[PDB]
């Protein structure tokens, strides 16, 4: 199905929750997971998730 | 009908079919030049169009205003008619006509001088009629007759008409919105 | 010209002769190899042959069975028959006291004709072709299974094993191409054996109706 | 190949063909019992020398060709001048002084109905169907059939085009009932008069209209046509299914049959019509949902157009004869589908009008665009036709600035404001087909003359709820507009108090951890309908 | 199926005939592969597969 | 297979060209019978493929080709006693096509439907030329008939057998032997095969109906097994050959290719109320009481 | 080409009643007199000549020269060209190969 | 026969053009002509004629009306004079007009300002 | 009946009648179609071959040729209406041996 | 139809090497992989798509056709031939669609809606036919199969 | 009706066909195996077979062509003037008008169009009168009917059970009871003694009214009839999903 924006939501979730923050993934636009990951990577959890 | 028919296809000469339609169709007879089949050359049919009416012989070019004018100037210096029209109403407003706020015309305005025609370089055209510029296109090309004509009526019973002459080309005179907005901003 | 013609003629001279062959008729193997040349051989160029009699045949004869039985092969040269030649055949035929002849039409015929050729008599049967049929032989295309017709005894035998009621049978139409060709009457039974895809076979019958 | 046109105004709707059965052209409408031949219709008309006829269709040479046949028939009929052409197409009237006056009616207020005329000067109407022809004569040499599927040529309507016809007819009818019974009481019933405001009967009007919105029929004896299925129930499953429904469109074909055309995606809906959103199943592509920004314009006044244009230099067309159109460099000048003249070096006037339209003189939404294959020049001013705003480019730099956003974002200045300026503009499809578009700011080259306000509204208002839309694969995302729907959460403040056929709740509700901009701007998030896993 | 929200039907013959035709004709063990060709349907899917 | 069919791409012989169709629009075709249809094509088979010898004349033979170009011009001759029409051969064109097209055969051409024009009115001016005289048929009809005597160049009736057209590129890709075709847009079997130097005795046809008409039943279920084999293998559907076999049989044992649609299956059967059970339900119900058909239950 | 009288601008017609033909119109007395030709028709119309000498037709049109195949070069196609519509369009060539069991023929 | 072309002809002046100078006059009227075809009528009449409380007016609209309308204007007739008389010449003279070649005009006093809402009215 | 708020019903549609039509299983859809939905008892008259009712035959004035049957009611209700139309389906019957 | 076959074989081989190049850097023990190999969900394109670079999306076999007059929408000029302005999408899912390319997408994504949609009737309409013609026909005792009669 | 009706000689009842003929498709119809597709056939083979002949060689009787006039209205042709020799016959029914002719004048341009038309009771009386041993070459079977029956003068009401009581009745029934209510009307205004002209054509809508009982899909109905709304006849409730 090629759901990759199922993903990214679950990512931007995580290092949303934790630092008090909405994320914007709006159309043509929104956060980019070259950020998000360098913000989960401050929280102790690893960059991708896992 | 034949049926038993064995065709050919070795190369023929091109001269040979010359000289067969020569033989077929050049045999003129136009020497009977007898009275009921003779033509005057000026009553001719015509070509479907006006331009090409040249369908037997004996045996337009694009233009533009400055040309038009200057040509009538040094190539041709002799009379001409023309016929151009105008926008709605002009700048000038009705004189003393007492006036709904009517259009002014031609019609209402007095004889003498009432303005210039100006050429500049590259060859446009501005009319300078009181204190605005008009600009200046030719119209529409025109192939058929127009003929200009004068109509004395005489008397209510009777008058007198004179041809003037033809008109050849004409003019379409224009406001140039661009340049009112420039003078005054909006 | 006048050799496309007569290839023509060679090509339905034999497929003629092969119908005529295939309904078991006498016939000479010398013949069947007739080539194009010895065509040109025993027949000139076109515009020395006569169509309407060069090429008529009737040494054909029943002789499988009775070599008294004879019939006619004709060649018609007018592009439509009329009346008046299927009436010279007919005369002809009745000096020569011969029931069964074979037309070849180059384009066809009146249909006056057609109306006639259901009643020329019981005992007079005349068969219609066009040129442009026989000028290739359908036996031998390979779509067309190959058909034997067989004998009552054969058909008896058929519908004794299956204890078939003859109009069981699956049916061949009466005015079939191949049928035609092998000329077989309304209740006759016709064997089909057809080429398997693999070294095995099928075998089929169907019924002239 | 064949040409026709649905002439309609405020009056009657109707309509007229052209055929080529043979190779001759003849016209065919439903009031005629047999299809004519051209040329009579154009010698009855009042043209009937066959030189004009040929200079109003055209002069290039096969053209005229195969224009050619068309008139052995008409030399064959004695049919040599106008008052005989009347006749004869007098004895070919069919009906539900005859032979020569009532056809001549007949045609003068029947036949291409709405190009207008009053003193029996028909040259206009010659010049109309000499147009039409040479259209369909030129369309055989390519096959540039049109598309019926171009949203240049779809209007919609609303509640108030509607209602409008409605309340008229029973308007109508109102009077016409008091009309009867006034006739019938005064004359027989009483001596002493009467009076009419004993018989002012209340109910029609009431029940005309309701029972009409309620059952959704809305039968006209006017147009002898009948419109099913116009409203439906407002749906309150959630809060965006109420909002989602009221930006839907229907559609007339009303799935009669497969034909592989309307229900695929044009590129016509660019920023106009939603891509994601449609029904799944059996209405797949014939209902479809408004954009995020788009406006819908109405009827203008139609006064000061064609007067500014009478200014612009556009001859009058019947002081020109028929030679003339075929020349490469003259070009046409329609209004709202009728003819307005002629005029040369058209970008002049395309290029004026457009500014006269930034100034604020002419009317916002009316639009003006070239057709160059045909060398026409359409304006339009009819309402319901859609339109979006762009931002105007000029030598490569944007009008908009960033003093101006600061100004509207502190509050000096507002929407509008930026639209006398000249800053952005209302573009509409048939206008869009002409300037070129700029994505963004870097891709702006030499010609660009507009700018995307924000592509993200390209998208709907259901479709606007998936975050990362652009990284699904694209059945994904109409699938889930149409959950979206269905989802179960809150509704609005006073739910406690609806007493309804059907409520779903939720209990504890939250609002999305990963939320769009069109959340935002539709409140979403003040009615939430989910929870986080 | 696919188990996405589907439904599905249910019939209780009345007749010990009807069972017995049921049970022998119908049942799944006697219907492992499909006539179109004779390939099996009934087998392993995804999650068993991996 | 049919519901599963999903009416893939690209299946144009590797050609983008030949839009013959395909998928469940086929079957359509082939199951109802019908006997006229889009996009026939026939294959045949002369001698030999390749270089320079006998064979890709044979196209130009059978296939498309109007009058037209054969004149490089087409011109008036009036002239003060009288006038006609004249038509151009460009010779040195024709041989290029080598077409075995002169003047006596388009003189022979003419006179064939064209207003019974005698041989008499056509004149041959020399191997280059043909000329054509008019004459008034007094049937609306006089000397200035000339406008409907304009039928000689492009489209009004012809020579050679008609409903024939052009076919292109059909490659292959094993080399390991040498092989090539010749194929077919058309509607006459019979002609096609028929024609001098063609190897008859191997050319097909994809339209059921056109090969029983030429030869006979049996070739005609041959065909039919063909070509639905043909169109489930192209599209990747497996069949056993017993379900085409048995198919093909039921349609074709009462003599006739029997479609499988409303006029054939009342052809096929025999109850009247299995007849009404499937369509036409008053008509059949009404002609069986007028018959007295007695029917079975079976 | 087309012709409309002077005098009343209607189509002329071609006829004979005298010593010589003459274009004339049908409602005024207006002619003038053929005496020279004039060169240019409203190219007729006929249709597709196929099958005029259809298979192996005569042998007087053999050529000498000819092309090759590309993959298998067997000795068996000799050239043949071809025309489209009419007198003023160009004309076509194709390069057709038939042994068996494919379906060639280049263009 | 002629035709009308329009009802109001004021925009439209003829001009004679001249070396140094250009002369102006507005039009009293334009028309076209065609040859009339009046004369089969006329034969088709001699053929034929040799062969043998009241409701809400509507006459307004009917063609008849209109003829009956302009029957009532007598006709008038005029002497004609070609080009090649040299009458033609007589009246082309008046076409110049007298007066200074330079003057500056009373009129055309509004300014370009004045112009563009004098043409443009408000809406 | 065929509703949800009315008590419902499945069906047997035209598409599972042929399945089962597949399996060859003859007892199975006689009952599913005809013991389960609209099983039905008539009398019919051998000797005018029409039906009558409580074993006597109206059309005949007798009770000695009459016998009775099991049929569909929906067949019962199609014999009903080709009668009226004036389309008699007279019915011949015999012992089942 | 030569330049669109050429233009057609440039943008398909694009996407194969892109396709390649990504799996043989992809490490073993990766789940995409591991579900394509042993065939229980997957295959090797989508692997490519969702990594490496979607295709040249295609309607009814065919580059994206002219939608506005010479052109398929007016953010490209007049006559253009390049792979972007008919249907190119350089960008794969991981990395996103820009919007013409989602527009685009969202255009070849449609069809198989509305295609599956319409054959629904047809083909039950064959079967119903069919079906209805053969369903007599029973093989015998006797070997042979026979009609009803 | 028509099919039959172009069949027989209408001086007496006839079949029209020779001797040999009766035999030989006498022969014909003793084959055994009969089958319905063969007896639609052969209902071809002799109607084509048959219609060429003119003359009742029984009675030596001319008969014309019969076609369809009007909707659900037939006329036959015997009166029929003829480009060839006028018949004496139809001159003889031709001068017989004089009289009408006096009275009134619109007799005399439409003294051409006098034929015969087909009503109810002239096809009743004449099917009467064909006699045994032709029906079964007329394909209908003699034990399902004879043709006199063909033509209905009573119907059958459909029991209570086949229509129920809440539809309020079903339209079945206010068909019917507007069938009797019109048929009451005839029979009193006849009585009544009123002129000719509207005794049949109320007759006419009697006749489309029970015709559009049977089936409710007729096309022809002139405007000022068509129903305005939709009904379910007989074969509306036989044919459809
Ligand atoms: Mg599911
Ligand atoms: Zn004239
Ligand atoms: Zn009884
Ligand atoms: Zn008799």
């Amino acid at each position: 199905r090629m759901t990759v924006g199922k993903l990214i939501e679950l990512l931007a979730g995580k290092a949303g929750v934790l630092d008090g923050r909405f994320h914007y993934g709006t159309a043509f636009g929104g956060s980019k997971v070259k950020d998000v990951c360098e913000d989960l990577v401050r929280h102790g959890y690893n960059y991708l998730g896992k | 009908r034949p049926e038993v028919i064995q065709s050919h296809s070795i190369f023929e000469q091109g001269p040979a079919e010359m000289m067969k339609k020569k033989g077929n169709w050049d045999k003129t007879v136009d020497v009977s030049d007898m009275g009921p089949s003779h033509i005057i050359n000026i009553k001719k049919e015509k070509r479907e169009t006006d331009e090409e009416t040249k369908q037997i012989l004996r045996m337009l070019p694009k233009d533009v205003s400055v040309a038009e004018l200057l040509r009538e100037l040094s190539l041709t210096k002799e009379e001409e008619l023309l016929f151009l029209q105008l926008p709605d109403t002009l700048p000038g407003q009705p004189p003393t006509q007492d006036i709904a706020e009517n259009a002014c015309t031609l019609a209402d305005l007095t004889e003498g001088q009432v303005g210039k025609l100006l050429i500049r370089k590259s060859g446009r055209v501005q009319l300078l009629l009181g204190k605005v510029t008009l600009d200046v296109t030719m119209g529409t090309a025109c192939s058929f007759l127009q003929e200009l004509v004068s109509v004395g009526l005489g008397d209510s019973r009777t008058g007198e008409m004179t041809v003037l002459g033809h008109v050849k080309h004409k003019l379409v005179c224009s406001p140039d919105f661009e340049s009112l907005l420039d003078h005054k901003h909006r | 010209d006048d050799e496309e013609e007569t290839y023509r003629l060679w090509k339905i001279r034999k497929t003629i002769m092969q119908l005529c062959h295939d309904r078991g008729y006498l016939v000479t193997q010398d013949e069947l190899d007739q080539t194009l040349e010895e065509f040109k051989a025993q027949s000139g160029d076109k515009p020395s042959e006569g169509r309407p009699r060069r090429t008529d045949l009737t040494v054909l004869v029943a002789h499988n069975d009775d070599p008294t039985d004879q019939m006619f092969v004709f060649f018609p040269e007018e592009p439509k028959v009329g009346i008046k030649t299927i009436k010279v055949y007919c005369q002809r035929m009745q000096e020569e006291n011969i029931t069964r002849a074979l037309i070849v039409v180059q384009q066809g015929m009146t249909p006056s004709a057609k109306q006639s050729l259901v009643d020329m008599a019981p005992k007079y049967i005349l068969e219609q072709f066009l040129q442009q049929e026989l000028l290739i032989n359908i036996t031998e295309h390979e779509l067309v299974p190959e058909h034997v017709v067989m004998t009552k005894e054969e058909v008896t035998e058929l519908l004794a094993r299956y204890k078939l009621r003859e109009n069981q049978l699956p049916r061949i139409q009466a005015g079939d191409p191949v049928a035609r060709y092998f000329g077989i009457k309304r209740g006759q039974v016709v064997k089909i054996i057809r080429p398997s895809e693999t070294a095995g076979r099928y075998i089929t019958y169907r019924l002239v109706q | 190949v064949g040409a026709s046109v649905t002439s309609s105004t405020h009056e009657k709707k109707s309509r007229t063909n052209m055929a080529v059965k043979q190779g001759r052209f003849y016209l065919r409408h439903n009031t005629l019992s047999e299809d004519i031949p051209i040329v009579i219709i154009f010698k009855a008309m009042g043209v009937e020398s066959d030189q004009e006829i040929v200079q109003m269709i055209g002069t290039e040479e096969h053209v005229m060709a195969a224009f050619g046949p068309s008139l052995e028939e008409c030399q064959k009929a004695q049919i040599f001048t106008q008052m005989q052409a009347l006749k004869y197409i007098g004895n070919k009237v069919r009906r539900q002084k005859t032979k020569i006056e009532e056809a001549r009616e007949l045609l003068a207020s029947t036949i291409l109905t709405h190009v207008p005329v009053k003193e029996f000067n028909f040259r206009a109407k010659c010049i109309y169907t000499a147009v039409m022809v040479r259209r369909v004569i030129l369309a055989q040499g390519d096959n540039k059939v049109d598309d019926r599927d171009y949203y240049g040529n779809k209007r919609l309507e609303l509640a108030g085009q509607l209602l409008s016809l409605l309340f008229e007819d029973l308007f109508k009818k109102f009077n016409s009932e008091m009309k009867k019974i006034a006739d019938q009481v005064i004359p027989k019933q009483r001596a002493a008069q009467f009076d009419v405001v004993k018989h002012m009967r209340q109910d029609q009007i009431t029940n005309g209209m309701v029972n009409a919105i309620s059952t959704g029929n809305w039968s006209l004896k006017r147009f002898k046509m009948d419109r099913q299925g116009v409203t439906q129930v407002l749906s309150r499953l959630s809060y965006i299914s109420a909002l989602g429904m009221m930006t839907r469109i229907s559609s007339q074909f009303e799935k009669t049959r497969k034909v592989s055309g309307p229900r695929s995606l044009q590129p016509s809906q660019w920023g106009m019509l939603c891509p994601s959103d449609t029904p799944e199943g059996e209405a797949c592509g014939l209902v479809k949902n408004l954009a995020l920004m788009t406006h819908i314009t109405t009827d203008m006044e139609d006064g000061p157009i064609v007067k500014l244009a009478s200014n612009l230099g556009v001859e009058d067309v019947n002081l020109l004869c028929g030679e003339e159109l075929s020349y490469p460099n003259v070009f046409l000048v329609f209004l709202n589908g009728n003819i307005l003249g002629v005029i040369r070096d058209h970008k002049k006037l395309v290029n004026t009008f457009r500014l006269m339209r930034r100034a604020g003189y002419i009317n916002e939404f009316v639009s003006i665009s070239t057709n160059l294959t045909d060398r026409c020049v359409y304006i339009s001013s009819d309402g319901g036709r859609l339109c979006r705003p762009y931002i105007i480019v000029k030598k490569q730099k944007p009008a908009v600035t960033n003093k101006h956003m600061e100004e509207l974002a502190q509050g000096y200045r507002n929407f509008e404001d930026f639209l006398h300026e000249s800053l952005v503009e209302y573009l509409d499809v048939n206008e869009e087909n002409d300037c070129n578009i700029a994505l963004y700011e870097h891709t702006i080259n030499k010609d660009t003359t507009h700018l995307e306000i924000e592509p993200f509204t390209l998208l709907g208002v259901c479709a606007g709820l998936i975050p990362y839309p652009h990284h699904n694969q694209s059945p994904r995302n109409t699938y889930q507009c149409a959950m979206g729907k269905q989802a179960m959460g809150t509704i609005g403040y006073n739910q406690r108090n609806r007493i309804d056929t059907l409520m779903y709740l939720l209990a504890y509700p939250q609002k999305p951890m990963v939320k769009t901009k069109t959340i935002e701007l539709i409140e979403f998030e003040k009615l939430p309908a989910g929870q986080n896993a | 199926a696919d188990f996405d929200g589907d439904e599905m039907n249910l019939h209780l013959p009345q007749t010990e005939e009807a069972k017995a035709e049921a049970l022998v004709l119908m049942g799944t063990k006697a219907n492992l592969v499909t006539p179109r060709n004779g390939e099996p349907l009934i087998a392993a899917i995804q999650d068993f597969l991996t | 297979p049919g519901t599963q069919m999903t009416l893939k791409t690209f299946h144009f012989a590797g050609v983008a060209s030949m839009n013959i169709t395909l998928g469940v629009p086929r079957i359509k075709e082939i199951i109802n019978a019908s006997k006229a249809i889009s996009t026939p094509i026939i294959t045949a088979q002369l001698d030999k493929d390749d270089d320079a010898d006998y064979a890709r004349l044979v196209k130009g033979r059978i296939e498309k080709t109007l009058l037209g170009e054969i004149s490089e011009y087409i011109e008036e001759v009036f002239l003060p006693d009288d006038c006609f029409i004249l038509v151009k051969l460009s010779l040195e064109r024709i041989r290029l096509l080598r077409l075995e097209v002169n003047a006596e055969t388009v003189r022979y051409s003419i006179c064939t439907s064209k207003l019974r024009v005698k041989p008499g009115d056509v004149a041959v001016h020399g191997e280059a030329v043909v000329c054509v005289t008019p004459r008034e048929n007094s049937k609306s009809s006089m000397y200035y008939v000339l406008q409907f005597l304009k039928e000689d160049l492009p489209k009004v009736v012809v020579q050679g057998i008609p409903e024939v057209s052009r076919a292109v590129i059909h490659i292959d890709e094993q080399s390991g032997k040498e092989k090539y075709k010749l194929l077919v847009e058309g509607d006459n079997l019979r002609a096609v095969m028929a024609t001098h130097g063609v190897k008859g005795t191997r050319t097909t046809s994809n339209n059921t109906y056109e090969v029983e008409k030429t030869l006979g039943i049996e070739a005609a279920r041959t065909t039919i097994i063909n070509e639905i084999q043909y169109t489930m293998v192209n599209h990747g559907m497996s069949i056993d050959r017993r379900h085409v076999m048995l198919l093909s049989d039921l349609m074709t044992y009462k003599g006739e290719v029997l479609g499988i649609t409303r006029f054939g299956l009342a052809k096929m059967k025999e109850s009247v109320l299995m007849l009404a059970s499937f369509e036409k339900t008053a008509d059949h119900l009404f002609d069986a009481a007028y018959f007295g058909q007695k029917d079975s239950v079976c | 080409m087309l012709l409309f009288c002077p005098g009343c601008g209607n189509g002329l017609i071609v006829e004979e009643g005298q010593r010589c033909h003459r274009f004339s119109c049908n409602t005024c007395p207006y002619v003038h007199n053929i005496t020279r030709k004039v060169t240019n028709r409203k190219y007729p119309k006929l249709k597709e000549v196929d099958d005029v000498l259809g298979g192996a037709a005569a042998w007087e049109n053999v050529d000498s020269t000819a092309e090759s195949c590309p993959k298998c070069e067997h000795p068996r196609a000799y050239f043949m060209q071809l025309q489209t519509r009419s007198a003023d369009e160009p004309m076509t060539t194709f390069y057709k190969c038939c042994n068996a069991q494919c379906g060639h023929r280049w263009r | 026969c002629s035709s009308q072309t329009t009802s109001n002809t004021s925009r439209y002046a003829a001009a004679l053009y001249r070396q140094g100078e250009l002369h102006l006059t507005p039009l009293h009227g334009i028309l076209q002509l065609r040859p009339s075809f009046s004369y089969l009528d006329k034969a088709d009449a001699k053929h034929r004629e040799r062969e043998a409380e009241q409701a809400r007016q509507r006459r307004v609209q009917s063609y008849e009306f209109l003829q009956k309308k302009h029957a009532e204007e007598p006709w008038v007739h005029l002497h004609y004079y070609g080009l090649r008389d040299s009458r033609s010449e007589h009246e082309r003279q008046y076409l110049l007009c007298p007066g200074s070649s330079g003057v500056e005009n009373t009129e055309l006093v509004k300014s370009p300002s004045e112009y563009l809402m004098m043409l443009m009215p408000p809406s | 009946t065929e509703g949800r708020s009315r008590d419902g019903g499945l069906r047997l549609g035209e598409m599972e009648r042929d399945c089962l039509i597949g399996y060859g299983a003859s007892m199975l859809l006689l009952e599913r179609l005809m013991i389960s939905s609209d099983a039905f008892e008539v009398d019919v008259c051998g000797q005018c071959g029409l039906l009558g009712y409580s074993g006597w035959c109206h059309y005949c004035k007798s009770s000695c040729h009459v016998s009775s049957l099991r049929i569909p009611y929906a067949c019962k209700l199609l014999f009903q209406e080709l009668q009226s139309m004036n389309i008699i389906p007279r019915l011949k019957l015999s012992k089942y041996n | 139809e030569t330049l669109e076959a050429l233009i057609l074989k440039e943008l398909s081989v694009i996407r194969d090497h892109a396709g390649s190049a990504c799996l043989r850097e992809l490490d073993k023990s990766n789940s995409p992989l591991t579900m394509a190999l042993c065939g229980s969900k997957g295959s090797f394109i989508n692997i490519s798509q969702m990594i490496a670079c979607v295709g040249q999306q295609a309607i009814s076999g065919s580059r994206v056709p002219d939608g506005f007059e010479n052109r398929s929408l007016p953010h490209f000029e007049k006559h253009s031939k390049l792979p972007a302005a008919k249907g190119f999408v350089a960008n794969s899912f991981y990395s996103g669609l820009t919007p013409t390319e989602f527009f685009f997408h969202t255009m070849a994504g449609r069809e198989g809606l509305v295609d599956t949609a319409v054959k629904t009737a047809e083909t039950g309409y064959m079967q119903r036919r069919l079906v209805k013609s053969l369903e007599d026909l029973c093989s015998q005792y006797d070997l042979t199969v026979r009609s009803s009669t | 009706v028509i099919g039959i009706l172009q069949m027989i000689c209408k001086t007496c009842c006839h079949i029209m066909l020779s001797q040999e003929e009766k035999k030989q498709f006498l022969d014909y119809l003793k084959r055994p195996g009969l089958t319905y597709l063969q007896k639609r056939g052969l209902k071809k083979k002799i109607s084509d077979k048959c219609r060429k002949k003119n003359i009742c060689h029984h009675c030596g009787a001319f008969n014309g062509t019969v076609k369809k006039c009007g909707l659900l209205k037939i006329i036959h042709e015997k009166y029929k003037t003829n480009k060839k020799v006028v018949d004496p016959i139809v001159s003889n029914f031709l001068q017989s008008f004089e009289t009408a002719i006096e009275h009134n004048k619109e007799v005399e341009p439409l003294l051409g169009r006098a034929q015969e038309n087909l009503n109810p009771l002239v096809v009743l009386n004449l099917f009467k009168r064909i006699p045994a041993e032709d029906v079964p070459l007329l394909l209908m079977n003699p034990e399902a009917g004879k043709p006199s029956d063909l033509i209905l003068t009573r119907l059958l009401v459909p029991p209570l059970c086949i229509r129920p009581s809440v539809v309020n009745e079903d339209d079945l029934t206010m068909k019917l009871t507007e069938i009797i209510f019109l048929n009451d009307v005839i029979k009193k205004h006849r009585i009544s003694g009123a002129k000719t002209q509207m005794i049949m054509e109320d007759w006419d809508f009697l006749q489309l009214q029970c015709a559009l009982y049977i089936n409710s899909e007729l096309s022809g109905i002139p405007l000022n009839m068509a129903p305005k709304k939709w009904t379910r006849g007989f074969v509306q409730r036989l044919k459809g999903k």
